[PDB]
């Protein structure tokens, strides 16, 4: 799109790795360096998406 | 079960920034990318806006950028369209969508609907109704029966009927009906009954409204 | 103002299938429809069918509907008609007859003239 | 202004009938394409999502298939339950626009229709105002006539009307028209009528009444 195009998400953080083949359907909220962002503001707890 | 909810059905004005809310249920707000959807009685999907509750990017349709805006607040949990310059064909029964189809596999097709409202704006007829009656003649009559009728037309959101407490059903039917030239509504309803009670039983049309609860009755009476 | 012919009909052997026509002068039929009826002698009448400019199909009485087709040519003001396996109750003189109405989608029917159909 | 549209506005098809109808738009596009169903101010269904891809909740009775600028929506069965409408959107690029659709009914035998007439009251008459109303129903046909005949003459542009949707019981239909007054009029216009003529009527049929009454 010129201007648009929000739908089309990847991954661009996120801390923990995944082994080979792993399945994995996650999408919660990432921590906040302290204790994790239980759907509240923090530092960042960036989104995974 | 995941779902979506707006506010109580309420009116809207033009001319200024109304300030329009919906919560989502089940999992995190910041999960689902938001979009708001105008469905008209005769157009179908829209596309008017859109947002990503979490990164904050929104985009709408041509017809509505550059004065609106929409802001997400997970505080209460809540997502906010401030809408401006309003026109007359908003008559639409609005939902707040969920547009995450990202992570399943599938290109943005949408999977929960709001339990969406039918937002008010033009100017239908409530507060006040000025019910009157209308009569046929037994001349006119087939299948052994005879109908009567009432007419509602006066002050302004939508207009509701009704006769009795849902006593006798041996015929009814109701219109889609249309505004005057006034620009405001009128609507009726028709019910049969065998000839001899035409007219003798003192039928009686009632009509009342939501939004202000304004409860009149006159009666019928046409003649057998 | 008013103005119409038809052409076909006869005597005929019965169990076979034969045609009929109608057509108009002086105006262009394209806003009114077409509609057929039938009389048996000296017995009342009956329908038979109609033409749409829709191009959807036809429509006929209830009891006429699996043996009878019908056909409409705007440009030529022409009415066509046809009718297979004829049976003694169905022996009878068949009339043309516009369904009128100015540019509108309804019509009221007027009648002309028609040709007979008798069986051997 | 890519934009789709239909060809036979009322598609008319009785219970069991094969249609290989199309939706044609102005630029032909290989994805980003769907198709729904709906009633008037109702929710679309999901019927078909992509270009020949069926999703869950379809009939075998429906399909999908096409390619390039045309779309063809096979109907292997036409339901009692489908008088609504289809669409065929597409959303492959930001400047959308809706379709138009094409309109379903039941194609059915006719029927002989139901027709009244509504004079007034004289409560309308000490209160200013004054009104008539005629009916038809039953009737199987999408249009029919309610003319307006006030003292024998055509009225519009101060009329009402009234019209359903086709009645998924026997598939029939129903259509009114409406007036509205003031004094000057009713006094000077002494017989009301409304005239209707029906393919089973010989002779037009005219639902007349007076002021007094």
């Amino acid at each position: 799109k010129v201007g648009g195009n929000y739908n089309y998400l990847y991954r661009l953080f996120r801390k923990s790795n995944l082994k080979p083949f792993e399945r994995d359907i996650s999408t919660e909220i990432y921590q906040a360096g302290n204790k994790p962002c239980n759907g509240v503001a923090g530092f960042n707890c960036y989104f995974p998406l | 079960q995941v779902q979506l909810v707006q506010s109580g059905a309420e009116v809207k004005k033009p001319g200024s920034s109304v300030k329009v809310s919906c919560k989502a249920s089940g999992g995190t707000f910041s999960s689902y990318a938001i979009s708001w959807v105008r469905q008209a009685p005769g157009q179908g999907l829209e596309w008017m806006g859109r947002i990503i509750p979490i990164f904050g990017t929104a985009n709408y349709a041509q017809k509505f950028q550059g004065r609106v805006t929409i802001t997400a607040d997970e505080s209460t949990s809540t997502a906010y369209m401030e809408l401006s310059s309003l026109r007359s064909e908003d008559t639409a029964v609005y939902y707040c969508a969920s547009l995450a189809s990202y992570s399943s596999g599938w290109e943005d097709v949408f999977d929960i609907w709001g339990q969406g409202t039918m937002v008010t704006v033009s100017s239908a007829s409530t507060k006040g109704p000025s019910v009157f009656p209308l009569a046929p003649s037994s001349k006119s009559t087939s299948g052994g029966t005879a109908a009567l009728g009432c007419l509602v037309k006066d002050y302004f959101e939508p207009v509701t009927v009704s006769w009795n407490s849902g006593a006798l059903t041996s015929g009814v039917h109701t219109f889609p009906a249309v505004l005057q030239s006034s620009g405001l509504y009128s609507l009726s309803s028709v019910v049969t009954v065998p000839s001899s009670s035409l007219g003798t039983q003192t039928y009686i049309c009632n009509v009342n409204h939501k939004p202000s609860n304004t409860k009149v009755d006159k009666k019928v009476e046409p003649k057998s | 103002q008013v103005q119409l012919q038809e052409s076909g009909g006869g005597l005929v052997q019965p169990g076979g299938s034969l045609r009929l026509s109608c057509a108009a002068s002086g105006r262009t039929i394209s806003r009114y429809a077409m509609s057929w009826f039938r009389q048996a002698p000296g017995k009342e009448r009956e329908f038979v069918a109609v033409a749409r400019r829709s191009g959807d199909g036809a429509f006929y009485a209830d009891s006429v509907q699996g043996r009878f087709t019908v056909s409409r040519d705007d440009a030529k003001n022409t009415v066509y008609l046809q009718m297979n396996s004829l049976k003694p109750e169905d022996t009878a003189v068949y009339y043309c007859a516009i369904d009128s109405d100015t540019f509108y989608s309804g019509s009221y029917d007027y009648w002309g003239q028609g040709t007979q159909v008798t069986v051997s | 202004d890519i934009q789709m549209t239909q060809s036979p506005s009322s598609l008319s098809a009785s219970v069991g009938d094969r249609v290989t109808i199309t939706c044609r738009a102005s630029q032909g596009i290989s994805s980003w394409l769907a198709w729904y169903q709906q009633k008037p101010g109702k929710a679309p269904k999901l019927l078909i999502y992509d270009a020949s891809n069926l999703e869950t909740g379809v009939p075998s009775r429906f399909s999908g298939s096409g390619s390039g600028t045309d779309f063809t929506f096979t109907i292997s069965s036409l339901q009692p339950e489908d008088i609504a409408t289809y669409y065929c959107q597409q959303y492959d690029n930001l400047p959308l626009t809706f379709g138009g659709g094409t309109k379903v009914e039941i194609k059915r035998t006719v029927a002989a229709p139901s027709v009244f007439i509504f004079p007034p009251s004289d409560e309308q008459l000490k209160s200013g105002t004054a009104s008539v109303v005629c009916l038809l129903n039953n009737f199987y046909p999408r249009e029919a006539k309610v003319q307006w005949k006030v003292d024998n003459a055509l009225q519009s542009g101060n009329s009402q009307e009234s019209v359903t949707e086709q009645d998924s019981k026997d598939s029939t239909y129903s259509l009114s028209s409406t007036l509205t007054l003031s004094k000057a009029d009713y006094e000077k216009h002494k017989v009301y009528a409304c005239e209707v003529t029906h393919q089973g009527l010989s002779s037009p049929v005219t639902k007349s009444f007076n002021r007094g009454e």
